């Protein structure tokens, strides 16, 4: 099967460095870009870094732009994440985020398990003001998500996916390209509207998804999500 | 030997018991249906460049 | 025994009179008074450029942007005509490679050649890359077409005058047809992917039945060995190109010779055979390294598709009618619009 | 003007573009050569001395050589033969002791005209390779040669053969202009057959640069 | 105020010379490049370095109108700083430009012939085009030496437009001469050697087309050699009576110097050759 696992946290004095490993087993690690996806321990998720297939290609956050350092190693399927003069505003889990670029593939399709971390003592922007919307199982939820900027390019691509993230599990890919659902999704899930607003509807509702659900934009590299929707009852 | 000119055989009765139309009448649907589809062809009226998807 | 010398005359007599009862007009007569389409301008509006070796196939998928060619290097390259870039690059096991499809689905590719073997590759995997998922065996001589029914079947025609139908999962030959006195060089599936046609080198074509996989009608006429066919957009009627430099198209229900499509200053055979979205044009490939344009409805040459340096091996139309593509020896694919 | 997939489509066709250009690279150093006969004419000895296409890979002198068998092929022989069009030899196997069996001599002559005057083998050199010389001079030391070739007129010895064989062979080349012809006795033991493959190959590969080249 | 050219020859002898130079060179290299432009479309490493030669002798066939008229008009001229410092740079470019082409061309050819396997017979354009840029910025680099130092070739005698003013100079312009036509010279002579050696001993000279290229490799040394031989000479014959007498006397410097002027008048035979000695191997005719 396929499965990324990471590992290095633990607790780092301010002002320290400390190195990070993902291991990835099970599929062709050479043909696929990689991300780097933190979260804060109650402040939903947040773009860190990416490296491109080949390593021609990385970008970094404009926040640990400098600090970080990310690079890969493809003979022995290692994916690496250096970084020095930790701040205490870095305490938080990572992820480990693979994504393949082609006409018609499925970015950011499997995230990694996750590691935490602790520490002792343009950028367009996305509002999902609503955050709490408890129903019973049986009935249809809608969840709306609106950008600054338009997600409509010229090519006719809207650069807009949507995530999942159950309680006490890693977050699970929905919709990407805004009306596409991907493999292994129930068709349950559809996800439409507008350039500049955007919606997600749950046909029929019952038990194991519920949690938080994130938009995400890809159309200029600076990432930005959502602050995160969530569903109760 | 035997038994191919047997399957010959059989297989030209088989088909010598079809029944044909009319030549003209296969030469008229088929220009019908030459013409009915004439303005769906962009290869044979050229397609304006505005929504011509290999512009370039 | 002598049966074979007075039943076969007699029926093939038969066969001939009702034929030529059963014609009172030509199609030249019908469409005498049809405006004329005129001369036809096309441009290379994109090349793809890649392959090191001469192009013996290629095949459009189902959204008219996707495109796969194979070529003598050993690669199965799957293009985007749109941009021009390369979404895949198989590379085969046998570099003996006349033959590729597409799925309708877009899910998987087929190829085949010298090997007597055709192999089905999966696209769509939780690996990311591209592996063989079936090696289908059981032809002796070289597979010359396949075309894909759907994601579970394929047909197939190689050298040993018979055409197969497969089962993917399986691997066994679900039918087999026979009838054939030579190699077996194309075969084209009607819209309906009910009945089929093969052309062979027998310089005839026969009408095949998919279903309980018989033999439904035999057309004759050409001199020499067919390499192309293509069934007209209706599904009544099919086009054919054989090494005379002699295109024609036959009529299913009539189950005659409507028109020939001949110049005096062709001499080379034709090696491809495709028709337009609505049927008025007919391109064909010749060995003169062009590509000459017929009015289907007149037999006359409407436009030429000059620009290559080698023989043409290829040729497709996409299923909206936008684009032709063609392929040649030079290792250039140029699709012309 | 592109997005940010766009870019990274480009860089993956770009990678894929250097991958296929490596790939070429590297098969454009190697020699291919396509092995012909009769069938059952010795090319089984050649190939030990070093369904459908059959493949042999074997290197000498630092160089790699492609060796295809044609023989599992029953169909038209018009309809592929242009597939090998940019061989740089053709290996032909004749068997010595078929002269006097059933005739066998007429249809290797046969199939090495048709071969030899193929409107695609107007450049690429033949190869002619001669097997079984010590059963042939024994069967040639007793039955006289005169059955096979009526208007032969000569001794019967070894020394007569390699001519009026080989000689009346190269005449069926026609078209002495452009290409050579080459030709090996050989036997079950010589090791030295490797080494006239190698010989021809060079003096072909130096006629094909020179021709690139324009002198 | 060094020695002046009392000759009152060349300018009377010479102009006819460096005259058909003009229309032979110009033709031949003409019409190499109109086969060159637009009638192949299909180049190779070969290819390229012989367009780079077509380029080298283009550039000189039009900068000869300059000496024609110069000497014509008896040593005397016209403008003054710009027009002969450029001419007399453009030249060096295109003299030095050749002896390297014609070098690579036959180390070229003995590659081709004697190393058959040699991954070196196989580059792409790319590797070729690089080799070219990089050869034409070493000559031009070699030749740069007179970029804007005016006082010496440019100075008022009332009239001067040359460079080589016999006198004791020395530093490149006058050593270039020395070595550029022996290190040249000794690889062409040993690539064509070698190429025959080889080409022969292997039993290939019965075939038409191995003698064609047997006779075209001697051909061309013997005109490299023929063409650039005197001035070399005469260089050597000037220096070796530099050293036996005093360096301002030129009571015995004429006879020599006339010689110069004329010996250089055979660059051209080359320049003008090049259509001939090249290009001449396969033509479509
Ligand atoms: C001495 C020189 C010259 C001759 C006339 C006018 C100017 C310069 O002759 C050469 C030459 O033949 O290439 C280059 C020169 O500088």
């Amino acid at each position: 099967d396929v499965q990324l696992v990471e590992s290095g946290g633990g607790l780092v004095q301010p002002g320290g460095s400390r190195k990070l490993s993902c291991s990835a087993s099970g599929f062709a690690f050479s043909s696929f870009g990689m991300h780097w996806v933190r979260q804060a321990p109650e402040k939903g998720l947040e773009w860190v870094a990416y490296i491109s297939s080949g390593s021609g290609t990385i970008y970094y956050a404009d926040t640990v732009k400098g600090r970080f350092t990310i690079s890969r190693d493809d003979p022995k399927n290692t994916l690496f994440l250096q970084m020095t003069s930790l701040r205490s505003e870095d305490t938080a889990m990572y992820y480990c985020v693979r994504s393949i670029y082609y006409y018609g593939s499925s970015p950011f399709d499997f995230w990694g398990q996750g590691t935490t971390l602790t520490v002792s003592s343009s950028d367009i922007v996305m509002t999902q003001a609503t955050s709490s919307v408890p129903v019973t199982p049986g009935e249809s939820v809608s969840i709306s998500c609106r950008s600054s900027k338009s997600l409509l390019h010229s090519n006719g691509n809207t650069y807009l996916y949507w995530f999942l993230q159950r309680p006490g599990q890693s977050p699970q890919l929905l919709i990407y390209r805004m009306s596409n659902l991907a493999s292994g999704v129930p068709d349950r899930f559809s996800g439409s509207g507008s350039g500049t607003a955007f919606t997600l509807t749950i046909s029929r509702l019952e038990a194991e998804d519920v949690g938080v659900y994130y938009c995400m934009q890809h159309l200029e590299y600076p990432l930005t999500f959502g602050a995160g929707t969530k569903l109760e009852l | 030997s035997i038994a191919q000119a047997r399957k010959l055989v059989e297989q030209l009765k088989m088909e010598a018991n079809i029944d044909r139309i009319k030549v003209s009448k296969a030469a008229a649907d088929l220009m019908a249906y030459c013409e009915a589809h004439a303005k769906e062809d962009p290869l044979l009226t050229p397609v304006p460049a505005s929504e011509n998807p290999f512009r370039e | 025994l002598d049966q074979l010398r007075q039943e076969a005359e007699q029926l093939k007599n038969q066969i001939r009179d009702a034929r030529k009862a059963c014609a009172d007009a030509t199609l030249s007569q019908i469409t005498n008074n049809i405006d004329p389409v005129g001369r036809i301008q096309m441009r290379t509006r994109r090349t793809l450029r890649g392959h090191l070796a001469k192009i013996y196939a290629m095949h459009w998928g189902t959204d008219s942007r996707l495109l796969v060619s194979a070529s003598q290097d050993g690669k199965l390259i799957i293009w985007d005509s749109y941009t021009t870039n390369k979404v895949h690059a198989i590379p085969l096991r046998s570099s003996w490679v006349m033959t590729c499809a597409y799925a309708p689905s877009g899910n998987y590719v087929a190829c085949g050649g010298l090997d007597n073997i055709c192999s089905i590759y999966n696209l769509k995997t939780r690996e990311g890359n591209v592996r063989v998922s079936r090696e289908l065996a059981g032809h002796t001589g070289y597979l010359s077409c396949c075309r894909f029914l759907d994601d579970n079947q394929i047909v197939t025609s190689s050298g040993d005058t018979t055409c197969a139908l497969w089962d993917i999962e399986t691997g066994q030959q679900t039918t087999t047809f026979t009838g054939h006195t030579g190699d077996v060089m194309s075969l084209s599936l009607a819209p309906d992917t009910r009945l089929f046609v093969s052309g062979a080198c027998d310089a005839s074509a026969k009408l095949w039945d998919v279903r309980e996989g018989m033999c439904r009608q035999t057309f004759t006429g050409h001199e020499s060995d067919i390499n192309a066919i293509c069934f007209f957009p209706n599904g009544n009627a099919f086009a054919t190109g054989s090494d005379d430099a002699t295109c024609r198209l036959f009529d299913l229900r009539a189950d005659q010779e409507l028109m020939t499509y001949s110049h005096d200053n062709i001499i080379c055979g034709i090696t491809s055979v495709s028709f337009s979205k609505s049927g008025r044009l007919l391109l064909a490939g010749y060995d003169d390294f062009n590509c000459n344009v017929w009015d289907a409805l007149k037999a006359d040459r409407a436009g030429v598709l000059a620009g290559h340096d080698n023989r043409v091996s290829c040729l497709g139309v996409t299923d909206d009618g936008m684009a032709v593509a063609t392929g040649s020896w030079d290792s250039f694919l140029k699709i012309w619009n | 003007t592109l997005s940010a997939e766009d870019k990274a489509a480009v860089e993956r066709s770009k990678m894929i573009d250097r991958n296929l250009r490596e790939d070429g690279e590297k098969a454009a150093r190697e020699v291919k050569l396509l092995l012909l006969g009769a069938g059952e004419s010795g090319k089984s000895t050649i190939v030990k001395q070093m369904t459908g296409i059959v493949e042999t890979h074997f290197t000498f002198k630092d160089l790699h050589f492609k060796m295809f068998d044609v023989g599992a092929q029953r169909s038209e022989r018009k309809k592929w033969i242009h597939c090998f069009e940019g061989v740089t030899a053709i290996i032909f196997c004749v068997a010595l002791s078929d002269y006097d069996l059933v005739n066998r001599m007429h249809e290797s002559m046969k199939l090495f005209d048709s071969i030899c005057n193929n409107k695609w083998f107007t450049d690429t050199s033949i190869i002619l390779f001669l097997n079984k010389k010590d059963l042939f001079e024994e069967k040639i030391k007793k039955s006289p040669l005169t059955i096979c070739y009526p208007e032969y007129a000569g001794s019967n010895t070894y020394e007569e053969a390699a001519a009026y064989i080989q000689c009346q062979f190269e005449d069926l080349n026609k078209r002495k202009d452009t290409k050579e012809i080459y030709t090996h006795f050989t036997c079950s033991t010589d090791t030295k057959n490797v080494q006239f493959v190698f010989d021809a190959v060079t003096d072909v590969i130096i006629k094909n640069n020179l021709k690139d080249c324009g002198l | 105020n060094c020695c002046v050219f009392r000759d009152d020859f060349i300018a009377k002898v010479l102009p006819p010379v460096l005259g058909l130079e003009f229309i032979f060179g110009l033709l031949g290299n003409g019409l190499a490049l109109w086969i060159f432009c637009f009638h192949l479309k299909s180049w190779k490493s070969s290819r390229i370095f012989l367009f780079n030669l077509a380029v080298a002798d283009f550039l000189l066939i039009i900068c000869l109108p300059f000496v024609m008229d110069y000497y014509v008009r008896r040593s005397d001229w016209k403008f003054g700083d710009i027009p002969c410092r450029l001419v007399l740079f453009m030249f060096a470019m295109n003299r030095q430009g050749s002896i390297i082409f014609l070098t690579v061309v036959a180390v070229d050819r003995y590659f081709r012939v004697v190393h058959p396997h040699h991954a070196l017979n196989k580059i792409s354009n790319w590797t070729a085009a690089i080799i070219s840029c990089l050869l034409w910025g070493i000559t031009v680099g070699l030749t740069v030496h007179l970029l804007k130092k005016k006082l010496l070739i440019q100075n008022g005698t009332a009239n001067v437009c040359i460079s080589f003013s016999i006198c004791h100079t020395f530093r490149w312009h006058e050593a270039m001469f020395l070595l550029e036509f022996f290190l040249p010279l000794g690889i062409i002579l040993f690539c064509s050697a070698r190429i025959i050696w080889s080409l022969r001993q292997r039993q290939m000279d019965r075939h038409a087309k191995i003698k064609r290229a047997i006779t075209f490799i001697m051909v061309v040394a013997i005109v490299f050699v023929i063409c650039f031989l005197p001035s070399v000479v005469v260089r050597i014959h000037i220096f070796w009576l530099l050293h036996t007498s005093g360096t301002q006397n030129c009571e015995v410097y004429r006879s020599v110097d006339l010689a110069f002027f004329i010996t250089l008048s055979f660059t051209y035979m080359n320049s003008m050759l090049d259509p001939v000695v090249y290009y001449f191997s396969s033509p479509s005719f």
